[PDB]
């Protein structure tokens, strides 16, 4: 039961992925979701 | 996100006519068959060559 709800817990902590503005790598992780940014969608 | 998916397609036609432009440039072939019978033997005696 407990590796149950830590299995829930673990991916509980998904808030890094918030709020081409902070450096060369938010591009780059702007065009790895090809839902953030509308460069992203259409070059995916 | 309908207009975005516009954006996509004028950009993909412009680079499928970049190829297309290519495609009719790069390989100017001519083939210039001038399909005409090899001479043969009874040529040399033949009225046509008779100098």
């Amino acid at each position: 039961r407990r590796r149950e709800n830590a299995e829930r817990l673990q991916d509980d902590a998904d808030t890094d992925t918030a709020g081409t503005m902070t450096a060369r790598q938010r591009v780059w992780r702007a065009f790895e979701n090809p839902h953030t940014s509308t460069m992203a969608l259409v070059f995916y | 996100w309908k207009g975005i998916a516009i954006a996509l397609l004028v950009i993909l036609v412009i680079c499928s006519l970049i190829v297309t432009s290519v495609i009719l440039l790069t390989p100017a072939e001519d083939n210039s068959l001038s399909q005409k019978k090899k001479v043969t033997v009874e040529d040399l005696f033949s009225e046509d060559f008779k100098i």
